[PDB]
């Protein structure tokens, strides 16, 4: 409803 | 459509909501994926998968005109993007993802 895709993972530097 | 309506790719859930778009990925088998938006606020994307049981949602970056569902990628449409992978393991893109565009949720 509200809600969506957080960010299950990402890369940093 | 009326422009980059993506929404004309089967994968493409168009204003699908996230949980939404688990709602029909859930009860599809694993490697079932597609793609939605909504948030009328931030022209952003992201790819959803189903992977055991459950579903993959990954974002796509947008800033030199190119779409890329990680960092460290970048493609000119989600098409591109997505039909590419379908000979691709997402894994080589996506983070923990680890297979492939096996078949749109709308399938």
């Amino acid at each position: 409803d509200t809600e969506v895709y957080e960010s299950p993972y990402a890369d940093p530097e | 459509g009326h422009m980059q309506d993506l929404s004309v790719h089967l994968w493409y859930a168009g204003p699908m909501e996230r949980a939404g778009a688990e709602s029909i990925l859930a009860n599809r088998s694993d490697g079932t994926f597609l793609v939605r938006q909504r948030v009328k606020d931030a022209a952003e994307f992201a790819i959803s998968i189903k992977y055991n049981v459950e579903v993959k949602h990954i974002k796509i970056m947008t800033a030199e005109g190119l779409y890329r569902i990680t960092e460290k990628k970048a493609f000119r449409g989600l098409t591109e993007l997505v039909e590419f992978y379908q000979q691709n393991s997402l894994k080589d893109c996506f983070k923990s993802l680890d297979t492939t565009l096996q078949f749109p949720f709308k399938e």
